[PDB]
C-alpha cells in the first residue's frame, strides 16, 4: 500500500548502491564460465569415444 | 526461503559463540511489556479518559 | 570547546571538555535513578586532576548534590570546573512524568468522576433497554429490503457461475482444436510456433488484465469483481437503494457491537471498553 | 490455517455435490466440439486450396 | 512493483519539492489522534457530558 | 471478499473508460513496430552476408 | 469498592508510572551489553546469506 | 520475518528428520518403476503390430 492507516506516507523504499554493476559483474562472468565448462566437457566425451555427433 | 535460511544460520552461529538467546528473548519482551503499558497510561494522565483494558 | 547534551535510545549522555586531558570525554547517565553528586564523582574519577567541580543554577544559587538528574535537564544550567565555567543548555523538553504539585482542575475531575460513579449504573441500565429497542426497530426496517438483495445475488451468482463453466468449455475446446490439428491435419513442427505465441498472447494478456483493472489475475479475486460487477449492475433493473441498506446494515451492525461491549460490564462487573 | 485464535477447529470445507462427474461433462463435450470445427475448418481451407501441408 | 515504484517516484518528487514530509506525517498522525480521544469523550455510553 | 464485517456490499469497482480501446490502441502500432523492425534487420544482415537462410 | 477505586486511583497510577520508568530505565541499561553480542552474530548470519542469494 | 512484533528472534526453524535421504529414497525408485512401465507398453504395443516407430 502506498499509506498508512491514516493519511501518513511510507518512506522512501530502500534501493541497493550500484544495484545493475552488482549483478552483471556477476552473471557474464559465470557465463563464460559456463560456456568453458561446457567446452571441456564436450571434448572430454569426445575424447573417451562416448558421444561423437555426426 | 530467505528467512528460513537467515534463522538457521543465526540459530547456528548463536551457539557456536554460546550466546543465552534465552534471556535475550525474555529481556526484549519485558521492555516491550513495560511500554505497552506506558502507552496505557496516557489516557487517564494527560486527557482524563478511563484506561483502556488488556487487549 | 563548550559542553552538549543529547538523547540517545532514551538516555541523556553529555560531551564533557576536560582540563587534564583535552579530550571530549562522554558521559551516558541516567535522568531517574542517579543524581548530581554521582556524577560529579564520575568527573573527578575520570579526570584525577580537577580540584572541584559544583553545578549552579541560572542565577547563581548553587543546586544540591541530591536532586536528580531529571530535575535538572529541564532547564539551563552552569557547570564550574576548578578554573572554567561552561554554561550547559540541554535540550528543549517540556515534561517528566506528569508528576507535580496539586490543582483545582485535579480536584473537580475528581468530583466529576465520583458523579459519574454514582450515576453510571443507571445509566447504563436504561441505555440497554432502549438499545435493545432500537435494535428491534431496526431490524424491522430491514426485513422488507432482505429478500429483494437475495433475489439479486441469486441472479448475481447464476451468472458468475455460467462465466466460470464458460471459461473451463473455453479452455477444453481450445485443447481439443490444436490436439486435432497436430495429429491428423497438419504436423507437430507446423503447430509449435502457433502454441507458443498462444502461450505469449495469454501471458500478455493476464499483465493488461492488470494494467486495467488495477489488480493482480488471481482467480478468486477476478471472480469476486465479476460477481460485484453483475450485481451492481443488476441493481439498476431493480432501482435497489444500497444506500439505504448499507446504512441499516451498518447500523444495526454498531448497535450490536454496543450491546455487546456495554452488556459485559454489567455481568462480570469490570471496565467498560 | 487449521485452528482458530481460541483453539477451536475451522469448520468442515464446503464440498461441490458430484463435482468430478460435472467437470468431465463439460469438458469431454467441449473437446469433441473443438475437435469438429478443427477439422471442418482444415477441410474448408484445404478445399479452395488456400494452404495445403505441401 | 508498482507500488514500489510510485513510492520511490513520489518521495524523488517530494525531495525535489522540498516538501518537509516529516511535519505532514506528524500532524497526520497527531489529527488521527486528537479525533479518535474526542469521539471517545462524546461516548454514548459513559455520562461524561451534559445534554444525554 | 463481496461483503464487509457487517453484511454491506463493497462498491462497485473502478472500470477504467474505454479499456479495450487503450489497450488495442497500443498492442498493434508495436506489434507493427517490431514486424518491420525485424524484416528491416533481417534484410540489413542479408545485404552483408553474415547469417545467411539456407 | 467502585467509589473506592475512584478515590484512590489518580495516585497509584502515577506510583505506577514512576514505577514503570524506573524499571523500563533498568532493563534497557541490563539490554545494553547483549546488543553487541546480537549484532556480531547477525552480521556473520546475514554475510553467508547474502553469498547465498548471489550463489 | 525475523523478528517478532518486539525485538526477540524467531525460533529455530524445525526441520526434517533425513529430509533429503528420505526425499530421495522415494524419487529414484519411483523413476524406475516409471521407466519399466514405459518400457512394458512401449513393446507391447509394438508386438501387436499397432504402432511401430520405423
Ligand atoms: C479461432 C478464431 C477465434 C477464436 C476465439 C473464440 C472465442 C470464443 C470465446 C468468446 C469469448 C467472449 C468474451 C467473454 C469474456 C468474459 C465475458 C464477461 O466478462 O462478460 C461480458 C459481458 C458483461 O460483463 P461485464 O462486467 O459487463 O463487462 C464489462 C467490463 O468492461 C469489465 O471489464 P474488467 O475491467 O472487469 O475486465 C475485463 C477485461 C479484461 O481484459 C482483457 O480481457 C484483456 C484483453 C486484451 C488482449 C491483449 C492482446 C493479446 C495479444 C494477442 C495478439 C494477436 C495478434 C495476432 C496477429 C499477429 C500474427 C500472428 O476484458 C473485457 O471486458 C473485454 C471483453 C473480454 C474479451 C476477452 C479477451 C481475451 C483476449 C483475446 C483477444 C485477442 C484477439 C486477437 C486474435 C486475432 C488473430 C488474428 O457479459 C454479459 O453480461 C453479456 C450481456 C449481454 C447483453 C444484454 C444483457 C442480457 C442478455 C441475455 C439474453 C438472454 C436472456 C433472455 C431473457 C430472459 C429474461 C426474461
Ligand atoms: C463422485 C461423488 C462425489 C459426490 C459427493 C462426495 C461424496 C462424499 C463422501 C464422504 C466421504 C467418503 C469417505 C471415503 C472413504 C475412504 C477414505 C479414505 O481413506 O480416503 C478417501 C480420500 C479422500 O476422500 P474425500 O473425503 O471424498 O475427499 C477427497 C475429494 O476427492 C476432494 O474433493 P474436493 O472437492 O476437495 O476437490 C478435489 C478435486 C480436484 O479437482 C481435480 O483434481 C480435477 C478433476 C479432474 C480433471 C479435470 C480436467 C482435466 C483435464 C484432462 C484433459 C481432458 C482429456 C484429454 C484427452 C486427450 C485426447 C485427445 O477432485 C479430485 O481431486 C479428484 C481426484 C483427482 C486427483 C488425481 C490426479 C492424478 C492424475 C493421474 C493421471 C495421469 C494421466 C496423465 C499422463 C498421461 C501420459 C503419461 O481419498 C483421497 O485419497 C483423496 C485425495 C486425492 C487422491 C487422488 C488419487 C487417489 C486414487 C483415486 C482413484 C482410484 C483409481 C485410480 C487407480 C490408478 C492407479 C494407477
Ligand atoms: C456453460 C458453458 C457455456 C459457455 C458460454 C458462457 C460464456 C462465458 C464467456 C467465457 C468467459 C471466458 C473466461 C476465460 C477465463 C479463463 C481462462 C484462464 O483461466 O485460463 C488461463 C489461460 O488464459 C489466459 O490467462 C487468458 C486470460 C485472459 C485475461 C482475463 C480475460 C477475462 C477476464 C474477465 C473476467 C473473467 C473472470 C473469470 C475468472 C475465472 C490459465 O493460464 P495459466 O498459465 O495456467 O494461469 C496462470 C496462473 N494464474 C491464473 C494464477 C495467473
Ligand atoms: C491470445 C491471442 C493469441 C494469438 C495467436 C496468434 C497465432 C496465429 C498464427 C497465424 C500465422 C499465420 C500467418 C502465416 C503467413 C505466412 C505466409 C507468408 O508466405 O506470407 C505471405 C507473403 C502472405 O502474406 P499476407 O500478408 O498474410 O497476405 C495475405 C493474403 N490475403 C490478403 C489474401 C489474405
Amino acid at each position: 500500500v502506498i499509506v498508512t492507516r491514516s493519511g501518513a506516507i511510507l518512506p522512501k523504499p530502500v534501493k541497493m548502491s550500484f544495484g545493475l554493476l552488482r549483478v552483471f559483474s556477476i552473471v557474464i562472468p559465470f557465463l563464460y564460465v559456463g560456456t568453458l565448462i561446457s567446452k571441456n566437457f564436450a571434448a572430454l566425451l569426445e575424447e573417451h569415444d562416448i558421444f561423437v555427433p555426426e | 526461503a530467505r528467512d528460513r535460511q537467515y534463522l538457521l544460520f543465526f540459530h547456528k552461529g548463536a551457539k557456536k559463540s554460546r550466546f543465552d538467546l534465552e534471556k535475550y528473548n525474555q529481556l526484549k519482551d519485558a521492555i516491550a511489556q513495560a511500554e505497552m503499558d506506558l502507552k496505557r497510561l496516557r489516557d487517564p494522565l494527560q486527557v482524563h479518559l478511563p484506561l483502556r483494558q488488556i487487549g | 570547546d563548550d559542553v552538549t547534551v543529547v538523547y540517545q535510545n532514551g538516555l541523556p549522555v553529555i560531551s564533557v571538555r576536560l582540563p587534564s586531558r583535552r579530550e571530549r570525554c562522554q558521559f551516558t547517565l541516567k535522568p531517574i535513578s542517579d543524581s548530581v553528586g554521582v556524577f560529579l564523582r564520575q568527573l573527578q574519577e575520570e579526570d584525577r586532576g580537577i580540584d572541584r567541580v559544583a553545578i549552579y543554577s541560572p542565577d547563581g544559587v548553587r543546586v544540591a548534590a541530591s536532586t536528580g538528574i531529571d530535575l535538572l535537564l529541564l532547564d539551563d544550567f552552569k557547570l564550574v570546573i576548578n578554573d572554567l565555567t561552561y554554561h550547559v543548555r540541554p535540550p528543549k523538553r517540556d515534561l517528566l512524568s506528569h508528576e507535580n504539585a496539586a490543582t483545582l482542575n485535579d480536584v473537580k475531575t475528581l468530583v466529576q468522576q465520583l458523579y459519574t460513579t454514582l450515576c453510571i449504573e443507571q445509566h447504563q441500565l436504561n441505555k440497554e433497554r432502549e438499545l435493545i429497542e432500537r435494535l428491534e426497530d431496526l431490524k424491522e426496517q430491514l426485513a422488507p429490503l432482505e429478500k429483494v438483495r437475495i433475489e439479486i445475488s441469486r441472479k448475481a451468482e447464476k451468472r458468475t457461475t455460467l462465466v466460470l463453466w464458460g471459461g473451463l468449455a473455453y479452455m477444453a475446446t481450445q485443447f481439443g482444436i490444436l490436439a486435432r490439428l497436430t495429429w491428423w491435419e497438419y504436423s507437430w513442427d507446423i503447430m509449435e510456433p502457433v502454441t507458443y505465441f498462444i502461450t505469449y498472447g495469454s501471458a500478455m494478456a493476464m499483465y493488461a488484465y492488470f494494467v486495467m483493472t488495477r489488480q493482480e489475475y488471481v482467480y478468486p479475486e477476478a471472480r469476486d469483481r465479476q460477481y460485484l460487477l453483475f450485481f451492481h449492475k443488476g441493481a439498476k433493473k431493480s432501482r435497489f437503494d444500497l444506500e439505504k441498506y448499507n446504512q441499516l446494515k451498518d447500523a444495526i451492525a454498531q448497535a450490536e457491537m454496543d450491546l455487546k461491549r456495554l452488556r459485559d460490564p454489567l455481568q462480570v462487573h469490570l471496565p467498560l471498553r
